[PDB]
Formats: C-alpha cells, sequence, structure tokens
C-alpha cells in the first residue's frame, strides 16, 4: 500500500456520498507530490492530504489507520520520510474553510492521550471520538463527518 | 460554462391538459448516482419557488401533480393536471459544476374560453388639474384573449400617440387578463373639448362597446 | 418557517458600488450555505456566488467577480453582497437563495428571499403622484362599480400598492409600471367593488415608493354630485 492506495482509498467514500468530484483523489495525488503532508507528529505519524476545492461539494474529513506505517513525504524540507500512521484526508472549498479545520487538526494531533486513543480503537469507537470533538466546537460547522469515513488499513 | 437550452419558450395548454417542460443541458449534469437537476416555479411578482430537486424529488409541499424525470443531459418537467394556479415562469438549474446556470425559462399560460371584458372609464382629478396635465384612464377588466384593440375618442377625434396601456398578468383563478389605456393631454388641452370616449373591441363582443363622459358634469 | 428577508430597494449612480442585506430566521442560520442570484430585465436568471455563512469563504462566478463580495454577519443572521463598479448593465433585481440541502453536496435552492431592486442610473430619485381614479357617479344601482388609484412620474422602480392596509385584495388588479415619454414611470391600480359599499366601506390606496421616501396614502371617494 503506497500513498496512492491509502488516497484513493480514503477518498472513495468522499466521491460515493457526492461530496467531491470523480476525479478528486488524482487531484489530491497531484498536490501531494507538488506540496507533501507529512507531519511527524510528537508521537505518532501523521499526513494531512487536501487540495484547491472548486471540485469539493462541501467540507468533509475522511480519516484513515495505517496498522503498518506508510512512508510519506513532508513539507518541511528534510529527504527523511515521515512514517505515518495516522492519514487526516481533507476537502474545503475555499482557502478559508481548510484553514480552521487545519488548525483545529493541529490540536488533534498535540494530544498524546487522545492521540494514542486512535491507534487502538476501531471504525465505530473512532467515529463516536471525532464527532464528539467536533460538535464541541464553535466553529467546524459546513464540515461533514458520517460513520463511512473511518476505515483501517 | 454549461449552457442550458430550455424548451418551450412559451408553453398553452388547457385546464387540464398536459404541460411538458424539457431542458437539456450541454454537458452530463450526472455523475455516480446523483443527477444534479433542479426546477423552480416563479409566480408573478414572486421570488422562484422550489419545485423538483435532484431532477425527481418533490420539495415538502409541492403538490403531486409536479413530476420531474430525466438523465444525462435531457431532462423533463411534468404537469400531468394542469390548474388554474398553476400559470407561473418555469427554470431549470443544474448543480454539477462552477458556476450554476439557469435555463432561460420557460412560460405556462393556460387556455381559456373567450371572455368579454367590463369596461370603465375615469375622468381626471382635479386634484392632478391643478398640475397642469390631467390623465383619462379606460380599464378593460376580466377578459380573455389578451389580445384587446382600444381607440381614444374625444369630441368624435380619434387620438393617436397620446396613448399607453398596461396588461396584467393572466390570473391564477379566472385565467383572464385586464388592461389599462392612459390618455395623457394638458389641462389647456383638456377643457378645449367635452366628450372623452373609449371604443373597446374585443373578440367578445360582437359590436364595440363605448364608454364615455362629458367634462363637467357628475 | 425559514425566511430570507432582504435590504430595500437601491439606486446607484454610475462606477459606485451597493452592500445589500438579507436576514434570515427560521433555521440554525450558519448550517446551510447562502447564495445570490441575479435576475436582469429580462427575467432571466445568472448565480453570482456561494459563502458557507460558518467561515466566511465564498466562491463567486466568473463574469460577476472582482466585483461581487460575500459577507456574512454570524450574530445577526444577516448574509450581506456587495457589488463594485455598477453600471446600467448591472440594473436587475438580486435575490439571496438559501442552499436547502444540509450536507449532501445537492447544491440546490430551497427558498428565494423577499429580493431588492436595484436600478442603476444617472438620474435622480423622484416621488410620484398619487391621484383617485373615483368610481363612477352612475356604476350600477346594484351591480359592482370600479375604483382606484393613478401613480405618476416617479423614477426608479419599485412601487408597492396595497389597499386598506391590505384587508382588500380580492378584485385588485395592480398593472406593471409604463415608461413615459418623459422618462418617468408610471402606474395605474384598481380594484372592482360593489356598489352598495360606495358611502358604507371607505377605500384607502397605500403607495409606497422607497427611493424616495414617499408614503402616501389617498382616500378613493364617488366625485361630489
Ligand atoms: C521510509 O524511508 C526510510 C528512508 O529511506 C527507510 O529507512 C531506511 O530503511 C533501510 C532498510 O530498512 C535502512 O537501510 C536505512 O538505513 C533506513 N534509513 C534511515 C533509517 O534513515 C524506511 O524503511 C522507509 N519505511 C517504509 C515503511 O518504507
Amino acid at each position: 500500500v503506497t500513498q496512492e492506495d491509502i488516497i484513493r482509498a480514503l477518498a472513495s467514500p468522499l466521491i460515493k456520498d457526492g461530496m467531491v468530484d470523480e476525479d478528486f483523489a488524482e487531484y489530491v495525488i497531484a498536490r501531494e507530490n507538488r506540496s507533501p503532508t507529512g507531519l511527524q507528529a510528537k508521537g505518532v505519524g501523521v499526513a494531512i492530504p487536501h487540495t484547491l476545492g472548486d471540485y469539493v461539494r462541501d467540507n468533509a474529513i475522511s480519516v484513515g489507520i495505517l496498522d503498518k506505517p506508510v512512508n510519506f513525504s513532508g513539507w518541511y524540507q528534510s529527504p527523511d520520510p515521515v512514517p505515518v500512521r495516522v492519514v487526516f484526508m481533507l476537502a474545503g472549498r475555499t482557502w478559508d474553510d481548510i484553514v480552521i479545520v487545519l488548525k483545529w487538526i493541529k490540536d488533534v494531533i498535540l494530544d498524546e492521550e487522545f492521540m494514542k486513543r486512535l491507534l487502538n480503537m476501531s471504525d465505530e469507537e473512532i467515529y463516536r471520538q471525532i464527532y464528539t470533538r467536533i460538535s464541541k466546537a464553535p466553529n467546524l460547522s459546513g464540515i461533514n463527518f458520517s460513520r463511512e469515513y473511518v476505515r483501517h488499513l | 460554462d454549461i449552457v442550458m437550452t430550455q424548451s418551450p419558450a412559451s408553453l398553452a395548454v388547457s385546464l387540464g391538459q398536459r404541460a411538458t417542460i424539457s431542458c437539456r443541458a450541454s454537458k452530463s449534469v450526472s455523475t455516480s448516482g446523483y443527477n444534479y437537476m433542479h426546477w423552480y416555479q416563479q409566480k408573478p411578482g414572486q421570488p422562484p419557488k422550489l419545485l423538483i430537486y435532484l431532477a425527481s424529488n418533490l420539495e415538502s409541499g409541492v403538490p403531486v401533480r409536479f413530476s420531474g424525470s430525466g438523465s444525462g443531459t435531457d431532462f423533463t418537467l411534468n404537469i400531468h393536471p394542469v390548474e388554474e394556479e398553476d400559470v407561473a415562469t418555469y427554470y431549470c438549474q443544474h448543480s454539477r459544476e462552477l458556476p450554476f446556470t439557469f435555463g432561460s425559462g420557460t412560460k405556462l399560460e393556460i387556455k381559456r374560453t373567450v371572455a368579454a371584458p367590463s369596461v370603465f372609464i375615469f375622468p381626471p382629478s382635479d386634484e392632478q388639474l391643478k398640475s397642469g396635465t390631467a390623465s383619462v384612464v379606460c380599464l378593460l377588466n376580466n377578459f380573455y384573449p389578451r389580445e384587446a384593440k382600444v381607440q381614444w375618442k374625444v369630441d368624435n377625434a380619434l387620438q393617436s400617440g397620446n396613448s399607453q396601456e398596461s396588461v396584467t398578468e393572466q390570473d391564477s383563478k379566472d385565467s383572464t387578463y385586464s388592461l389599462s389605456s392612459t390618455l395623457t393631454l394638458s389641462k389647456a388641452d383638456y377643457e378645449k373639448h367635452k366628450v372623452y370616449a373609449c371604443e373597446v373591441t374585443h373578440q367578445g363582443l360582437s359590436s364595440p362597446v363605448t364608454k364615455s363622459f362629458n367634462r363637467g358634469e357628475c | 418557517e425559514v425566511q430570507l428577508q432582504q435590504s430595500g430597494p437601491e439606486l446607484v449612480k454610475p462606477g459606485a458600488s451597493v452592500k445589500i442585506s438579507c436576514k434570515a430566521s427560521g433555521y440554525t442560520f450558519t448550517d446551510y450555505y447562502m447564495n445570490w442570484v441575479k435576475q436582469s430585465h429580462g427575467k432571466s436568471l445568472e448565480w453570482i456566488g456561494d459563502i458557507n455563512p460558518n467561515s466566511g469563504g465564498s466562491s463567486y462566478n466568473q463574469k460577476f467577480k472582482a466585483r461581487a463580495t460575500l459577507t456574512v454577519d454570524k450574530s445577526s443572521s444577516t448574509a450581506y453582497m456587495e457589488l463594485r463598479s455598477l453600471t446600467s448593465e448591472d440594473s436587475a433585481v438580486y435575490y439571496c437563495v438559501k442552499r436547502g440541502d444540509f450536507l449532501r453536496g445537492y447544491w440546490y435552492f430551497d427558498v428565494w428571499g423577499t429580493g431588492t431592486t436595484v436600478t442603476v442610473s444617472s438620474a435622480s430619485t423622484k416621488g410620484p403622484s398619487v391621484f383617485p381614479l373615483a368610481p363612477s357617479s352612475k356604476s350600477t344601482s346594484g351591480g359592482t362599480a370600479a375604483l382606484g388609484c393613478l401613480v405618476k412620474d416617479y423614477f426608479p422602480e419599485p412601487v408597492t400598492v396595497s389597499w386598506n392596509s391590505g384587508a382588500l385584495t380580492s378584485g385588485v388588479h395592480t398593472f406593471p409600471a409604463v415608461l413615459q415619454s418623459s422618462g418617468l414611470y408610471s402606474l395605474s391600480s384598481v380594484v372592482t367593488v360593489p356598489s352598495s359599499s360606495l358611502g358604507t366601506q371607505t377605500y384607502i390606496c397605500n403607495v409606497n415608493h422607497k427611493p424616495s421616501n414617499t408614503k402616501v396614502d389617498k382616500k378613493v371617494e364617488p366625485k361630489s354630485c
């Protein structure tokens, strides 16, 4: 499973729910090889593949857990790939949409005990935890997160 | 962009007949199991109202007599029984890609039997005379068809060029129109003459109907 | 009930800018996208842009872009649209319309706003003169009679005409405005009532021309015999 398998498997529930165009994963792969998003989250490996957003019909997040970590390139220079265990796929219509969730995810990946729960929870327990935290946020209205956006790989 | 050729431009059906409005998209606006197509009804002088969304689904409250179909590039809006309140303009709209575009619009007018108009004439208000201009109004009320002939007569003289006509939209109940002919003339020219007539010619009248008044008599 | 109350009519000189308000009620304001659609004088609809009320993010049609600005006010649940460098081509009716689908990518429209008429010209606003169309002293001894109000020489559009503060609605026929040779608009509004009510029922037409702050109430009487 390379980055392209991970992206297309995470974009698949988005395209079926009618929130991104048909060739959505191919756009985010194109931007992944231009401005990658490998993040050495202080404990775990985290990648946030996202895109421009004119082909995005609604803001959504698709979460993917990697039991076997996969190398992702990081934007922070350093031609040393990142061992990534959690993938946060993002689709936002406008620049104003993506900036809000990006700071929210920055607070997600700087919460070790929360983050440690993701590694050893099922697709149901993960949805219950991210939904409850998205609900408590005063922003984040307009992002969609249903039970079909959690996938282990 | 996507060009949507809506057809027909005008649609004349009888009461209880079938109304079929077509909309063609220059590109396939269907992706996955989603037909991004919507229909709206705009009654005269009102904001548009939603009829159909996703090319087949009725909005909550829309009567079941409206239906939607179509897939890919050709879509159709249908009204199985056409009612008196259904006179409006219908637009199609696609949600496939940005920017959203609409059809040119389809105006639905319902056919009706001949209805003769009731004619009235109004002398200018004395409050208007102080302003230096007089306006004489002749009213044609609740008639079908829309085509009417209104002639002005001032002391038997047929006027020309000093009259403007205004026609209402088709009524949502009786399916008739109403016309107002306004004769504009100066106060000085208004009082040089006495008789002010309004001769109306219509399909519903075997002979023309004239409504007149004499300046000064009430 | 979901309601999109819009701002009042505007007269703008060419080269200037206008900002239209659109208050929303009856739903969680930040949940649904807000759109703006322009309808020209030919009654053809053109989509302007959408805005996410929660993030402020807006997407625009390319034709109107660099001139249209979409903003919201989350506290008062009000959507704003700003159009700059206006010309005569921008003289149209502008609607704020609600999305309708929550989070599904359907992107249809469920509710259209009340509408705001925007007229762009160099001419100054002028109020109308309301003159009564007195019912004929003949009429009919037991039949039907006709009366109304003549709204003459105003600019720009539009004018709202109601009868008896809205109580009288049946038989009313407010005609479309006609462009007079003087350049100004003119309107006639009529209503049919029974003859036995000319002395028992009082009839008043309520004309409102917002661009010139002209609100007139005129009682329509049968003229003195
Ligand atoms: C991600 O890439 C790194 C860097 O190429 C890989 O780490 C190297 O692994 C090889 C073989 O195991 C070692 O010989 C190198 O010394 C490693 N380089 C280091 C540690 O800097 C790593 O294996 C890759 N991970 C995956 C999952 O493919």
